[PDB]
């Protein structure tokens, strides 16, 4: 039965880890991890891994 | 590319293009960062010098966006073996730093253990390039991309006369007739999770392109993780 990280990635935007019985998640180098602890919000402009619009 | 589509403005910023001095293309590349360009070590027999032009999609126009990087260091990987192709990887140190805009942006290097748990088993991946358009044919002047299956380890090794290392994984299609070919060589094979693009892979070789039966064979990045960020410091 899926949890914490193999349930819908721990709900995290990038990176899950388990640590105890419990998700942390991180994110890419360029972004930081927003104050819910789940989000990546990219730092400057240009952050990896996005396709350009601008 | 065989099959697959156009890479539209903005789709495939990461893709690099190494161009030997007849300012042909010959291999590709993912941008890492603003110095680093990801490729196979096996180009870097096709050509004694080479550079490498990023924001290219139409070799045969200039829309502005296009610019040309000269090597500075070629990092390759010392256990590259011509005969299996094993340790297919190299990273080049660019002397000047890539200017990220419209068509140029880095993919991200994903962490280790999630990359295999998470994005290896996703569905799909997305490989790009330059290269030949049929496996008898000659390289595109446009930018190609195109959805490719994982495929089963197992089936794999099964489906092919060659050696499947550790270091290689498998992408594509038994039958359809839709896959990298010669030229996208190098190249970039990123997955997609929540709209952000890491890189999974580098196109490496295939029997052919598009053979029934057959996949393309791709460095599997995640092996390499510690070692191309020993390789950019
Ligand atoms: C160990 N060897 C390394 C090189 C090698 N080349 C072999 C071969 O048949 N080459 C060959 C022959 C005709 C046309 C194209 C190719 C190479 N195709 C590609 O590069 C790719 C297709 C899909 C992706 Cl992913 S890349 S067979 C072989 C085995
Ligand atoms: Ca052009
Ligand atoms: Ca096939």
């Amino acid at each position: 039965t899926r949890k914490l990280c193999s349930l819908d990635n721990g709900d995290c935007d990038q990176f899950c880890h388990e640590e105890q019985n419990s998700v942390v998640c991180s994110c890419a180098r360029g972004y930081t991890l927003a104050d819910n602890g789940k989000a990546c919000i990219p730092t400057g402009p240009y952050p990896c891994g996005k396709q350009t619009l601008e | 590319i065989v099959g697959g589509q156009e890479c539209k403005d903005g789709e495939c910023p990461w893709q690099a293009l190494l161009i030997n001095e007849e300012n042909e293309g010959f291999c590709g590349g993912t941008i890492l960062s603003e110095f680093y360009i990801l490729t196979a070590a096996h180009c870097l027999y096709q050509a004694k010098r080479f550079k490498v032009r990023v924001g290219d999609r139409n070799t045969e126009q200039e829309e502005g966006g296009e610019a040309v990087h000269e090597v500075e260091v070629v990092i390759k990987h010392n256990r590259f073996t011509k005969e299996t192709y094993d340790f297919d990887i190299a990273v080049l140190r660019l002397k000047t730093p890539i200017t990220f805009r419209m068509n140029v942006a880095p993919a991200c290097l994903p962490e280790r253990d999630w990359a295999e748990s998470t994005l290896m088993t996703q569905k799909t991946g997305i490989v790009s390039g330059f290269g030949r358009t049929h496996e008898k044919g000659r390289q595109s002047t446009r930018l190609k991309m195109l959805e490719v299956p994982y495929v089963d380890r197992n089936s794999c090794k099964l489906s092919s006369s060659f050696i499947i290392t550790q270091n290689m994984f498998c992408a594509g299609y038994d039958t359809k007739q839709e896959d990298a070919c010669q030229g996208d060589s190098g190249g970039p094979h990123v997955t997609r999770f929540k709209d952000t693009y890491f890189v999974t892979g580098i196109v490496s070789w295939g029997e052919g392109c598009a053979r029934k039966g057959k996949y393309g064979i791709y460095t599997k990045v995640t092996a390499f993780l510690k070692w191309i960020d020993r390789s950019m410091k």
